[PDB]
């Protein structure tokens, strides 16, 4: 299969310059061109423009040509967008997306979030969602995770480790008033297996490489 | 500069019904193409030269258009069709997508079932107390959730989030945080999450009280 492997989230400085790696695989790399599309909650889907991998060759966005510059790595089916003097209005989730120099795009990358600020990074604090009787509602019982005060977007949760996925509800993340988000994950569980099996929340904020697993118990 | 405007920006739609969205150029392109993208995942190539479904699309889908009215039409909506359609066109640089159309599928009303959590002991070490309130699989989207600490009704305290439309149910789900500190935690006992939705007859509230 066809695979676009962009690098993980990334804050950064105002002012500052950044990388964002695409790596191909599935294909013949230097067959089709690899273009880069912007979404923002501002502005929605943007082409930056195109790069093709046999000779290095460029089409651009004129808005984004001074901007993006994109580069290739033949030895490794990998593709570069570089993002120069960044301001706030570079905050986005960049994707690369293969196409054939004549088609439209057909594959995409997973995509990268990027936000542009001058605070440090927070990894967030992980606290439990108890499944009281308060939690039951008829033979089945609410448990979750709270994720809370980190900085920047995103962060992943699962339930034992990808086993857990069935009733799982991972909520959008809220913007506090102290400028930290905060998100809630919840799984709605038979409370027959309360006593007995036991639920780990796993939490990875990349950006701060904050990674824990807590175990919620009742009581 | 082409521009690619789509009708119906948001819209509402019954399973099993035809619905069509159209996108419209601000000049005459060959070839329009479609995307589809869910929420938090990346955009799926759907139809590609305005009428051709791409590989995994089902056939329900088809698109038609000429010059510069395009129009994407599935032939009975259904669940795992709850998602946002972009067309898109290369034909000029600079090339351009379109604003976006959302599709939501329409259901029978649903009541929420409505738990609460009490802070953590691990929170309450920490010097602030989290209360929260689950509404888990409701429909429709609007619900009322309001805070009241020993039934005074609490004000810019708090703050929801709501889950995307589910595709299996198309079920919502909110969640509510309301957050004290311990010191203020302390200083009262009953804890209240009253819940209003089309599918109750009454306002349900859910509580506890500290201890």
């Amino acid at each position: 299969e066809v695979q676009l492997q962009q690098s993980g989230p990334e804050l950064v400085k105002p002012g500052a310059s950044m990388k964002i790696s695409c790596k191909a695989s599935g294909y013949s790399f230097t067959g089709y061109t690899m273009n880069w599309v912007k979404q923002s909650h501002g502005e929605n889907l943007e082409w930056i423009g195109r790069i093709n991998p046999h000779n290095g060759g460029t089409d651009y966005n004129q808005k984004f040509k001074d901007k993006a510059p994109l580069t290739v790595d033949k030895s490794s089916n990998t593709a570069y967008m570089e993002l120069l003097s960044l301001t706030s209005g570079d905050s986005a989730v960049y994707y690369c997306a293969r196409g054939y120099y004549y088609y439209s795009l057909d594959y995409w990358g997973q995509g990268t979030s990027v936000t542009v600020s001058s605070a440090s990074t927070k990894g967030p604090s992980v606290f439990p969602l108890a499944p009281s009787s308060k939690s039951t509602s008829g033979g089945t019982a609410a448990l979750g995770c709270l994720v809370k005060d980190y900085f920047p977007e995103p962060v992943t949760v699962s339930w034992n480790s990808g086993a857990l996925t069935s009733g799982v509800h991972t909520f959008p993340a809220v913007l506090q008033s102290s400028g930290l988000y905060s998100l809630s994950s919840v799984v709605t569980v038979p409370s027959s297996s309360l006593g007995t099996q036991t639920y780990i929340c796993n939490v990875n904020h990349k950006p701060s490489n904050t990674k824990v697993d807590k175990k919620v118990e009742p009581k | 500069q082409i521009v690619l405007t789509q009708s119906p920006a948001i819209m509402s739609v019954s399973p099993g019904e035809k619905v069509t969205m159209t996108c419209s150029a601000s000049s005459s392109i060959r070839y329009i193409h479609w995307y589809q993208q869910r929420p938090g995942t990346s955009p799926k190539r759907w139809i590609y030269d305005t009428s051709n479904l791409a590989s995994g699309v089902p056939a329900r889908f088809s698109g038609s258009g000429s010059g510069t009215s395009y129009s994407l039409t599935i032939s009975s909506m259904e669940a795992e069709d709850a998602a946002t359609y972009y067309c898109h066109q290369r034909n000029s640089y600079p090339w351009t997508f379109g604003g976006g159309t959302r599709l939501e599928i329409r259901r029978t009303v649903a009541a929420p079932s409505v738990f609460i959590f009490p802070p953590s002991d691990e929170q309450l070490k920490s010097g602030t107390a989290s209360v929260v309130c689950l509404l888990n699989n409701f429909y429709p989207r609007e619900a009322k959730v309001q805070w009241k600490v020993d039934n005074a009704l609490q004000s810019g305290n708090s703050q929801e989030s709501v889950t995307e439309q589910d595709s299996k149910d198309s079920t919502y789900s909110l969640s509510s945080t309301l957050t004290l500190s311990k010191a203020d935690y302390e200083k009262h006992k009953v804890y209240a999450c009253e819940v209003t939705h089309q599918g109750l007859s009454s306002p349900v509230t859910k509580s506890f009280n500290r201890e």
